[PDB]
């Protein structure tokens, strides 16, 4: 028997699921995203797309260098704040290229900061970057990706709100000739999961109208699937020594029921007054409980 | 006669929405095969004995929400847990094809 | 294996009108003043149950002006047995 | 007697899986979605006559047919537990 | 007694169904395709048909090199995708063909993915592609082939809602000069079941005249067949126990039949009231239960 | 050889209003309102069925504003025999 | 007393179309032969004896539909699987020719 | 008679924190807001039967879910102190 002391803050909540859909996701942007870089450097750049990765957010944050530019993004109409993870040495790559540079140099960062022209190259790539992803999801679910700030630290963005919320982070390698880099593109678990049953199953060569008929159909086939209805009259509360003493011919008090609750399963689905029609006892529907 | 007789409350019928009744449990059955036997086989039955179903092995599987049969899916193992992936909605043909 | 400990613990106790079964079609079209019959014979005792599980069943019952279950008989296993079986 | 109810015939079914859900997953489900199953893989199959349990077995393949292999006949004991 | 366990995900469903239409249409396909190749490359192809293999998807899907060009297409008004599968050496000779090459080199192929200029020659490729199947089709069925996308990898496409579905897949094979290729046409077998009647048969020497004067008279011929039709009047459900101690002289109580549903064998066909004339058992008939 | 085993199974009981064979000619003319026979003269004892299984045989009763089937027979297995026969 | 009695149900009659009526289940059966004999002959024959059909070998096959004969195939061999071929709809003057 | 309440359901709860606070301390609460617990750490966790106190426990975790330890069952000498 395995029995150990419960310890608060530890990664105990492992939700292990795959994403295809994303996984196709990924390839769509990075292919955008590299004749985006070949429009603008002017060089051939290589992506590779790393690893889904489903982790807790502050092992993001934690495996993230210092500084790097985060990026916060909007990705409406879901409810969140994504953010785009661009490393050093990838700005540090596209400046160099920019600014009269065939990368001879090896990449030296030691915790230098980004100065306005470099805040503003970053900008520039990442309106690409958005665009790519944009057009990406465009094809599953049409989003519109918003580039609301921008920020050095780990400690600003907070966009989970507890550090153990799980997040969805996608890391990718761009190489350009000798050099190399890689940003991360993390989004939080809230955002996607009103979309995980589209984001789990691989797509599918469908369409819309094929996707809204086939609901319909089903909706259609669900309305003939026999219930279960049950109706409480009264609740009373009796403590168990009442009820061990309880013996026939006892009187239990109850109160007036104005209506009826009507439930399936528990979940209460009616509100009617009880009657006697037919022999039968009947209820007269008073009101849908709809939510 | 605490009850009071209730009557003539067929006043009209339409459906509303499929919200309404959303929140409520479905109990979903996944059905792995069917065959029409009779008592004669059925305590000629002992541990150990193999019954023959009428479906034929790797044909889709049946599945049914409070025991009414909606779709037709096939089974998958995911991280050793059994798992069904829908794969089409039955056809009022269908259904009484499975009726026959 | 002790007796005053759990001699005091509350339970709810609820009382059915009926049993019936009907589909989401019926349910969705049922309108206000719509009329939905049960499966008890108006007169027959209702079942009174504890945390979902049989316990009782008995009647309500006017006396004055103010209502009550008169409770009829304590189900045994056996019947228990047969409610589940039939 | 006994004759009369020895020849009748019954409609036997097994079913492998068992799950609870709501309509908003219900409805969620679109076509190649996966559904899990609250059964464990290996666990014995329900074995129902005319939709009421009678026995428990596992799943085996025979003549390319499916099958089914009566672990065991469940005692009324075991259907308290079923609820 | 052949008595296995049984293991999921195992290709154990085999369907083999001999299809002549489809035997002849690639024939009239490689044709037309032919001497769209000799009107484009100005050279001249021999294209052989290979076998028709009926296999699950992610058998074509594996068998499939990487990269190779997908090209998904509509052939309405069947509900699906199709694939036409374009072989890099097939793409490769035919570059090589249009940009001033006698095909002297060895085609070379390492995993290289295709630029948008060969994916314009693709396209070029690909509509005569298209027309000469349409036109191959049209004879049997006239069918409208549309071009919706293109893919590189094999995880794009997913046509089949599961990768054990079937597909019908016809390989081709080009050859020039001494260089060779090949290419494949694929069918999801949802597609293609509708059809399977007309695909199974060899086509005759008939004209729609006389195929729609052939099931009309059949139809007619039908009409004068007898069947057997049952009224159900009540269905009460009893336990085992009860039909034991069942015996003459009981009485099992049942519910009104408003209306009474009459079936052959099985399939429930008329609601009719039920009654008594001329002595008989009479039903007044109220609805023909259609779909 | 069980008995306890199956001794709660439960079965669902048909009952036939009539035979009748009757082509597709005249199916595909019923309307609203068209009568059509049965092979039973009113007043023979319908026949019970399980699972599509001669079982029994009783007719329709009225003894207040209820319904119910009165069994006349059970039918041993060599009148079955003269069934198919015949 | 129970059931009603219904009378003057001759409204009218009109077919209506042949998809009300589609999934029914059909009896089909392909007919190898036919030979006119008498008990005469009938109780002579025992086991492995040989009854001579009128329909001569290599004829096309008659194809009926809950014993109603609508069509004449041809009878083929496929994968170990006896199979008809559905070759002509019959003409009512042949059917004729068939009743005498 | 004791069989009869031998076997009936009942619903089990144990509480991890107990805070008093008015309506400005709750309305003040926001998402991430973190609230103070009246309760040390490691104190007996109280278990309630239909919202009913009858015993003290520590909390543990066995096999991946929640679970507690029954330290002690509390006699309604504390029951007075308890209020």
């Amino acid at each position: 028997s395995d029995i150990r002391p419960y310890d608060p803050n530890t990664q105990r909540r492992v939700v292990r699921e795959r994403l295809q859909a994303l996984e196709i996701i990924n390839e769509r942007f990075a292919r955008q995203f590299r004749m985006g870089l070949f429009n603008l450097l002017r060089r051939s750049p290589d992506i590779t797309v790393g690893a889904i990765r489903i982790q807790p957010y502050h092992e993001f944050a934690r495996n993230l260098p210092v500084p790097t530019n985060l990026n916060l993004i909007h990705l409406k109409p879901l409810r969140g704040t994504g953010l785009v993870v661009f490393s050093p040495s990838l700005v540090f790559i596209a400046v160099d290229n920019l600014f009269g540079g065939d990368g001879r140099f090896p990449t030296k960062v030691e915790g230098r900061e980004f100065t306005h022209t470099e805040q503003r190259v970053i900008n520039r790539m990442l309106k690409l970057a958005l665009e790519g992803y944009s057009d990406a999801w465009k094809a599953i679910n049409p989003l519109e990706v918003e580039y609301v700030r921008s920020e050095m630290q780990v400690k600003f963005t907070n966009i989970t709100t507890s550090p153990n919320d799980i997040v969805v982070n996608t890391p990718f390698h761009v190489e350009i000739g000798n050099l190399t880099g890689e940003f991360n593109i993390c989004l939080p678990f809230s955002m996607i999961e009103p979309l995980r049953e589209l984001l789990v199953n691989p797509p599918l060569e469908n369409s819309r109208h094929e996707d809204q008929n086939w609901r319909d159909n089903l909706v259609r086939q669900v309305q003939h699937s026999e219930l279960e209805l049950v109706a409480n009259f009264a609740d009373i509360p009796l403590r168990l020594s009442q009820i061990l003493k309880l013996k026939p011919g006892d009187v239990l008090p109850i109160e007036k029921p104005d209506r009826i609750i009507a439930h399936v399963d528990g979940v209460p689905v009616l509100t009617s007054q009880y009657g006697t029609v037919n022999g039968q006892y009947a209820l007269r529907v008073e009101h849908l409980i709809n939510p | 006669a605490v009850f009071q007789q209730l009557g003539g409350g067929d006043v009209s019928g339409a459906m509303q929405d499929i919200d309404l009744i959303m929140d409520i449990p479905v109990k979903l059955t996944v059905e792995l095969g069917r065959t029409r036997m009779t008592i004669k086989e059925l305590l000629r039955l002992t541990q150990g004995s193999v019954v023959a179903l009428d479906g034929l092995a790797g044909e889709p599987l049946d599945i049914l929400i409070n025991g009414y049969l909606i779709a037709q899916g096939e089974v998958v193992v995911v991280a050793d847990k059994y798992g069904v992936r829908i794969t089409d909605i039955i056809t009022p043909s269908e259904r009484m094809r499975r009726l026959s």
